[PDB]
């Protein structure tokens, strides 16, 4: 196809330059930009009319004039040329390799936006998933089809515990006799603005793990240019939707740091002089994120599911923050990592109370892992509240004056805290992760047990410790 | 008992006071300087109608 | 028709030429592929429209056609047990032509042309018809669905077509003047049907819930609002609501929220049965869909599409119901809008009329005698997501200045797993006094007492919590530590309730008063055994407590029987204790 150049700069200020005659390039366009120097830079059309087109660069506008600049266009549609053969590659977040091998060779091209699903060709998400951590499995447990956010803090190790999740989830069909075999998760890494450090560590756990050959890397270092910060995840969803939904993969998507994309979103829209919102974050972030998140799930007639694990840090630990508050209304859940545990050596610091998922309640009861699932999750709910609010009363007053119903709380409270949440890198099943949980919940009379029937009770109670 | 109840309950509810009052008013700031740059436009763009 | 062409293109809004003659808030279709967009600024010879569909690769030139008539529903049968988009168009008809995904550009009818309906006359010729009135009925999922005259519509019949089977568009009835009736008409969505007259409230708007139900009602024909923060539990309120009320046709607007969650009512529903007759559930539900990552334009016209079809439904003699998943999402939608038409925000960018559309949204609300003499009434639930959970955002306030119900949700409660997470305190109805006379002959005729007999503990222990988190429960005397056990039996055994339970999810009013009566009954016992001296752990201890704690796990079967056994154990230990 023949290329055709514009040559009619008129401004240029910050990201922005305007293209005069610029009447017949489509809006969403790809265009390239080419200097004296012969160094090339990519932009995309942001605003066509009738007197000139707005076009934002993906870099920095340094060494730009209006007397040797051209602007030549690419493709109308920012589209990615996917294969099979991506398994196993590395890739600097706008699709160039960066391992050192040769350029794949495409076998569709696809829109890098995607489209909406139909909400009637999708499925429930049904299928329990076994990650190996007691706080995750039988409190907030993982459905293949969940995308459920880690919020992480400015220390906390929410790194290691998406490495730890990523190298042992399993689907345990024996639970409910649906297949067979031990089919392993494909992994999609996206990293956005991260450094060295947690680069190294990603990739050493990654290659002693042994999953490298079955995963795709899209790196943006934190010294890249920030508005390639905004394709990132986008690509990572088309690879991820595009293996799912026409090779029945099941593939897992890991976003690391998306508060570096909302500050990269929010430098842009102030760029553009938008109506900002709450903290000066612009007015449609909403929209934005939700164009991410909406990706995943299952749909019904085929075999392959997409799930997501994004990982973000609140600011100063702050839940009302925009960034935590605009995930918490789009995701199915979120786990949120607790300060105070982690400055007590437990591993891993999940907080109980204000972790949660929403899609618990279709994968678990009668046929699929155990009946009496879902009352002990209730139960330890209540009784660990119950502990909590007893442990914040006895440092006001002192434990001199307690009543010992209140004392059996706080010995609860301070027995879950230790045996429950702390665990290290050991990989619990879910059987034994209920016969623990049983475990601690005979330490209270039958008579507080109200949230179990009583055929549970007596099927399973007055057992003890024997985890050593 | 006094100690331990300001240490415990008046002061994280005064300090999280001071923080939402601080927030709001600088969130106001914010929206109040946002007027004053499009004013300037808007005076710059009325000035060059035919110079 | 007025055609031009495209000028310049900016995200959702696009700026024709040459559109000299159209009229403010006309349809026009943009593009080679026929978007379908709104006028809402005229400036000279240019036009300023907002597209429905997304706009991007759309290029300069391409050519604008106007269809000179404002944004329109087609009311008629069959659109009963379906689900739509923001324009109403249906879903499942999209799938069988452009697969999984949603592709812009597709157009279907809105109500099947191919189906046979049954007609059934009930005009003759010479009679005089007028707005409103009933020209025949048509067979429905257990439903009779009339066919109304147009509300501008007058005039003499000259033929009626005879008894048989017809499609929607077949016409059945022709005017003396050559007006041509058929099954269906087309309404404008911005538009209020018109009514004869509104009434006053005076029945219950039953939701299956003891906390909603008992302490603050909400009338056939009032306004609720719920807002809360992320977690607390609107969707589930919303959709127990939609499961277990006892509205005739259940009205559920999807604006701007999660798909999974569209996808379980269309899963779930065709299998659970209706309350009110043997017929699966989805018989009488219609959806509207229009979920986050979908165009954002398009949620403006969902509400105002729910709404006339919640209209529509009314002027049939029927209880409609309507649920709006979001209005907050609306309220970005405008947001936007207003952001592209360079338009000076108010406050927290919101637009300045913000007001003016939420009042004219929940208006339409209320009990109404229709044209045709009949009688039916909508009401609205419209849920709130402010951001951090401050109740004092630009939307809240604008809400709460026009609704009859605020049920306030609390996040300290759903932390500890207390659902239905309503916050007692802070909440408030003003339908309780005129709903009295209702209760004391439909239900009993001490009800109001024991009401305000609990409404008064809950006080009492709200206010000695002021005194008990920082002095010591065992420091008040046993006739406060009294009044904090029964405060929390109140609260884990009454206000408490399961919706994922099998028996729980639903609660009658008698379920309710029994339970009620048998708490009030346990506090006065204990008071006497309290005065005999006795100290409060034999109290708390006592084996009849848990009969009141499993009560209401008993089912609507066994309650009866339950009852009067727990009445006779309360007063059978109370006497044997000490
Ligand atoms: N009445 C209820 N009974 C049991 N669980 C509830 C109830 N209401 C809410 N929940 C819990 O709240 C969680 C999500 O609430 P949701 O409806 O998503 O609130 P929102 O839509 O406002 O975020 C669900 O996982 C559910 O377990
Ligand atoms: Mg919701």
């Amino acid at each position: 196809l023949l290329k055709k150049e514009y040559t009619g700069i008129t401004y240029i200020s910050g990201p922005l330059l305007f293209v005069e005659n610029a009447k017949d390039l489509a809006y969403g366009a790809i265009v390239d930009i080419k200097d004296g120097t012969g160094r090339v830079r990519g932009g995309q059309v942001i605003e066509v009319s009738e007197e000139y087109a707005v076009i934002q660069v993906f870099e920095e506008t340094t060494g730009l004039d209006l007397a040797t600049t051209s602007v030549s266009l690419v493709e109308d549609v920012a589209r990615l040329g996917v294969s099979k053969e991506m398994l196993g590659r590395r890739f600097n977040g706008i699709g160039k390799p960066i391992d050192g091998l040769p350029p794949i060779t495409p076998e569709k091209r696809l829109p890098i936006t995607g489209l909406p699903l139909n909400p009637v060709a999708r499925r429930k998400p049904e299928q329990f998933i076994q990650t190996g951590i007691s706080t995750i499995d039988v409190m907030n447990t993982l459905v293949r089809g969940q995308k459920l956010p880690i919020f992480s803090g400015s220390g906390l190790p929410a790194n290691e515990i998406a490495a730890q999740i990523a190298r042992q989830a399993t689907v345990r069909p024996d639970l409910s006799g649906e297949g067979e075999k031990e089919e392993p998760f494909a992994v999609v890494f996206a990293a956005m603005g991260i450094t060295q450090r947690e680069l190294s560590y990603f990739i050493q756990e990654f290659e002693r793990t042994g999953a490298l050959s079955r995963s795709v890397l899209f790196l943006n270092k934190a010294d890249d240019p920030t508005i390639e910060r905004i394709l990132t995840p986008r690509m990572a969803l088309t690879v991820a939707e595009y293996l799912a939904f026409e090779h029945d993969y099941h593939v897992l998507v890991i976003l690391t740091d998306m508060t570096n994309y909302c500050e990269a979103l929010r430098e842009i829209g102030a760029a553009r002089e938008e109506i900002p919102g709450r903290r000066g974050y612009p007015g449609y972030m909403y929209t934005d994120l939700a164009t991410i998140y909406e990706r995943a799930g299952v749909v019904e007639g085929k075999k392959g599911s997409v799930t997501q694990i994004p990982i973000l840090s609140m600011p100063d630990d702050d839940r009302t923050h925009p960034i935590p508050d605009l995930t918490g209304y789009i995701t199915e859940g979120q786990i949120q990592l607790s300060r105070e545990l982690h400055r007590k050596g437990i591993y891993p610091p999940i907080d109980p109370l204000p972790s949660l998922s929403r899609l618990m309640n279709n994968g678990v009861g009668k046929g699929k892992t155990r009946e009496d699932h879902k009352q002990v999750s209730d139960q330890l709910y209540s009784a660990y509240a119950n502990g909590v609010d007893i442990r914040k009363l006895v440092a006001i007053i002192g434990e001199d004056a307690l009543t010992e119903n209140d004392r059996r709380y706080l010995q609860f409270a301070d027995a879950f805290e230790r045996f429950f949440i702390n665990q290290g890198q050991q990989n619990r099943s879910i059987e034994e992760s209920l016969q623990i949980a049983w475990a601690l919940l005979s330490m209270l009379p039958q008579g507080e047990l109200k949230r179990i029937s009583k055929d549970h009770i007596g099927k399973y109670y007055g057992q003890k410790l024997e985890e050593i | 008992r006094r100690v331990n109840a300001l240490e415990q309950v008046v002061i994280p509810g005064i300090r999280a006071q001071i923080r939402f009052i601080q927030q709001v008013l600088e969130q106001r700031e914010r929206e109040d300087t946002f007027r004053l740059k499009r004013i300037k436009g808007k005076i710059e763009a009325r000035e060059a109608e035919e110079e | 028709m007025i055609q031009g062409v495209i000028q310049k293109i900016a995200g959702p809004a696009v700026i024709a030429k040459g559109m000299l003659g159209a009229r403010m808030y006309d349809i026009c279709k943009v593009g080679e592929e026929g978007l379908v967009g709104e006028i809402i600024r005229l400036d000279g010879d240019t036009a300023f429209v907002q597209v429905y569909e997304d706009t991007s690769g759309l290029k300069v030139g391409e050519p604008v056609v106007s269809t000179g008539l404002p944004l329109a529903v087609e009311l008629g049968p069959g659109m009963l047990n379906g689900i739509y988009d923001g324009i109403q168009r249906p879903l499942e008809r999209i799938r069988e032509k452009t697969g999984i995904y949603i592709t812009r550009g597709v157009v279907v009818h809105a109500l099947d042309r191919e189906k046979k309906w049954a007609w059934t006359p009930m005009v003759k010729p010479g009679d005089e018809v007028r707005g409103g009135m009933v020209l025949g009925t048509v067979p429905e999922f257990g439903f009779t669905h009339k066919i109304l005259v147009p509300p501008d519509v007058r005039g003499r019949v000259k033929e009626v077509k005879p008894a048989g089977e017809y499609t929607v568009e077949e016409p059945v009835v022709v005017l003396e003047d050559g007006t041509e009736l058929k099954m269906y008409h087309t309404w404008p969505v911005r538009r209020a049907r018109p009514v004869q007259r509104k009434l006053d409230p005076n029945t219950p708007f039953l939701t299956g819930m003891r906390i909603l139900d008992v302490l603050f009602p909400v009338a056939m024909g009032g306004t609720a609002a719920i807002p809360g923060p992320f977690g607390s539990g609107k969707t589930v309120t919303q959709q127990s609501l939609a499961k277990w009320s006892n509205a005739d046709v259940v009205v559920y607007v999807g604006c701007g929220e999660r798909g999974n969650e569209m996808t379980d009512v269309l899963v779930e529903f065709p299998e659970l049965t209706d309350p009110k007759t043997g017929g699966p559930l989805m018989h009488r539900t219609v959806l509207i869909a229009n979920t986050s990552n979908m165009p954002v334009a398009a949620r403006e016209a969902s509400i105002y599409v729910g709404v006339t079809i919640a209209e529509y439904f009314r002027d049939q003699g029927f209880s409609v119901a309507l649920m709006a998943d979001s209005t907050s999402r609306w309220a970005e939608a405008l947001r936007e809008i207003s952001s592209r038409l360079e338009e000076m925000p108010a406050e927290e960018g919101y637009p300045p009329y913000l007001a003016a559309r939420l009042a004219a949204f929940y208006e339409r609300a209320g009990k109404v005698i229709t044209l045709g003499g009949e009688e039916g009434a909508v009401t609205i639930v419209g849920a709130v997501s402010p951001p951090g959970g401050d109740m004092s955002e630009p939307v809240t306030q604008s809400t709460l200045r026009i609704v009859g119900a605020f049920w306030r949700l609390d996040a300290s409660l759903a932390f500890r797993r207390h659902f239905p997470a309503i916050n007692w305190n802070g909440s408030y109805s003003l339908f309780t006094s005129a709903l009295d006379p209702w209760y004391r002959e439909n239900v009993a005729e001490d009800y109001p007492e024991l009401r305000d007999a609990i409404s008064e503990l809950l006080q009492r222990e709200a206010g000695l919590q002021e005194i008990v988190q920082l002095v010591g429960p065992d420091a008040l005397q046993d006739a406060e530590r009294l009044v904090i056990e029964v405060g929390r039996i109140i609260r884990e055994d009454f206000l408490q309730q399961n919706a994922y339970h099998e028996v729980d999810a639903y609660c009658s009013m008698k379920k309710a008063y029994g339970i009620m009566k048998m708490i009030l009954a346990f506090y006065k016992e204990a008071e006497a055994a309290i005065k005999r001296g006795v100290s409060i752990d034999e109290i708390l201890q006592l084996p009849v407590l848990e009969r009141i704690g499993r009560a209401r796990y008993v089912s609507e079967e066994e309650f009866p029987a339950y009852f009067e056994e727990a009445m006779k154990e309360i007063q059978g230990a109370f006497k044997a204790l000490a």
